[PDB]
């Protein structure tokens, strides 16, 4: 639900 | 009815190849874990793909992923199938993982990283050297998907992507390309507006690898010249009537005569007459220092109607143009 076409979105390594 | 034709090289590449090669429709996908990637930022929108840079957490590595929209679907498989079949081919990007979104069951391809630099945003400040080069480069591509039997029809600035701190340079967005089988009447709606060859806005359908060497000759004018695009025309028509404005109506009328095709009676009253206008004519101040008589020897030897008489990529390898290239 905060994940775009099903990819979770990364914050920083 | 129109002239057959044939490409002169590589023509029974698929021919002598078993159906598992060129048979698209029949290929199996294999689905990797969507789970093993995340977005990091936006890195550009096209008419049917997304395209993001990101990151693979299983090994911290920066990918690049290409969400496929529904718009047109079943020629995901065309695209699947040339990227593995060209796949550790020399300066073609590299296909890493396919991916579906297990709700919506939205397809992503997911690439090699490579620097989001477009050539259109390097040729403004690239030297006579650099040019040559990546040409070069290109045509190593190009020899190589069109050797595996497969025509690019898109190329252009855009579709490739150049890292210049490591001289480093892939061909791009292989969504447009097809098999070649001599003989085939292909749809002419491929390709980009300022890069269609005049096969495609005649509507001469059996077409070749040679498209892809008039799409290189266009981006070779628009880099020496500092010309974008070299021919700017309104629309498919139109298009015409600027490539007819530099190398002349006559053999535009040779070429139509060649092939046996029948012209639209639209270009009757907008093609005109004009004579061929010489290379140097495009020569001034500000770009004289990237023209030599090589590159417009070279440039006149890919920008020519008849697609049988463009130089292929291997034979453009060996113009004297990419001497100065030291392998
Ligand atoms: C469900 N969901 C997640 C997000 C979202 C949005 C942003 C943003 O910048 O707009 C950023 C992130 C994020 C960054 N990091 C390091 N982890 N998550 C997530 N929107 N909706």
């Amino acid at each position: 639900g905060g994940r775009l076409y099903g990819f979770k979105i990364h914050g920083g390594g | 009815g129109p002239v057959p034709s044939r490409a002169r090289v590589y023509t029974d590449v698929n021919t002598h190849r078993p159906s598992e090669y060129w048979d698209y429709e029949s290929h199996v996908v294999e689905w990797g874990n969507q789970d093993d990637y995340q977005l990091v930022r936006k890195l550009g929108r096209g008419k049917y793909s997304e395209v993001f840079e990101a990151i693979n957490i299983t090994n911290n590595e920066k990918v690049v992923v290409k969400i496929l929209k529904p718009v047109k679907k079943k020629k995901i498989k065309r695209e699947i199938k040339i990227l593995e079949n060209l796949r550790g081919g020399p300066n073609i990007i590299t296909l890493a993982d396919i991916v579906k979104d297990p709700v919506s069951r939205t397809p992503a391809l997911v690439f090699e990283h490579v620097n989001n630099t477009d050539f259109k945003q390097l040729y403004q400040t690239l030297t006579d050297y650099d040019i040559r080069f990546y040409m070069y480069e290109i045509l190593k591509a190009l020899d190589y998907c069109h050797s595996m039997g497969i025509m690019h029809r898109d190329v252009k600035p855009h579709n490739v992507m150049i890292d210049h701190e490591h001289r480093k340079l892939r061909l791009i967005d292989w969504g447009l390309a097809e098999f070649y089988h001599p003989g085939q009447e292909y749809n002419v709606r491929v390709a980009s507006r300022y890069f269609k060859g005049p096969e495609l806005l005649v509507d001469y359908q059996m077409y070749d690898y040679s498209l892809d060497m008039w799409s290189l000759g266009c981006m070779l004018a628009s880099m020496i010249f500092r010309k974008e695009p070299f021919f700017h025309g309104h629309d498919n028509y139109d298009q015409l009537v600027r490539i007819a404005k530099v190398l002349g109506t006559e053999d535009l009328y040779d070429y139509i005569d060649k092939y046996n095709i029948e012209l639209d009676p639209r270009f009757n009253d907008i093609l005109g007459r004009h004579s061929r206008k010489r290379w140097e004519r495009f020569v001034h101040s500000e770009n004289q220092h990237l023209v030599s008589p090589e590159a417009l020897d070279f440039l006149d030897k890919l920008l020519r109607y008849d697609h049988q008489s463009r130089l292929t990529a291997r034979e453009a390898m060996e113009h004297p143009y990419f001497y100065t290239v030291v392998k």
